């Protein structure tokens, strides 16, 4: 995948590299596929809870998505332990 | 943290479903996803202990993915 057009579709490499490597000790190495192999993983995660969010409201006749409906996506497709720091986080942001 | 916010609303939005999105929504979204990572590396990082080895590979993210329910819509694209 080296089309810009095709990279448009995941994080960059470097991003998620980055991350990775902070859990891990720090004599650990990632082959190239297993990066390649999480950057597919995380556009995935981001269609699928997306995917839910949109339902939501398009159920209630709205045409936003917004941060309740993300974690509300995230509750019902088992992501509960991502929800309590960024129920706090997004707190932040309505006050 | 700093996973660029345009790149996850231009995957956000390449569903057709998806129409207009919140000005938070991508923010909280780049946190998540942050956590994403972080729990799905050390979950396959731990496989990687157990076979005693030194690097990360793709078959470490096939092991963890069948491991763990939360993780089990990735099946499809990461068949072990």
């Amino acid at each position: 995948h080296m089309s810009p057009r095709e990279q448009d579709r995941f994080l960059p490499i470097a991003n998620v590299s980055r991350i990775m490597k902070k859990a891990l000790p720090a004599n650990a190495k990632i082959s190239k596929d297993a990066k390649e192999t999480m950057q597919e993983c995380v556009s995935e995660f981001i269609s699928f809870v997306t995917g839910e969010a949109s339902d939501k409201c398009q159920k209630e006749k709205r045409k936003t998505i917004n941060g309740d409906d993300l974690l509300w996506a995230m509750t019902t497709l088992g992501f509960e332990d991502y929800v309590e720091p960024l129920k706090v986080y997004l707190q932040r942001f309505r006050e | 943290h700093s996973l660029p916010l345009a790149r996850i609303k231009k995957i956000m939005k390449a569903d057709e479903d998806v129409r207009m999105i919140s000005a938070e929504a991508p923010v909280v979204f780049a946190r998540a996803c942050e956590m994403f990572i972080l729990e799905l590396t050390l979950r396959s990082w731990n496989h990687t202990e157990e076979n005693k080895r030194r690097t990360l590979q793709k078959n470490d993210i096939a092991a963890a993915v069948t491991r763990t329910d939360i993780f089990d819509f990735l099946v499809d694209i990461v068949p072990r």
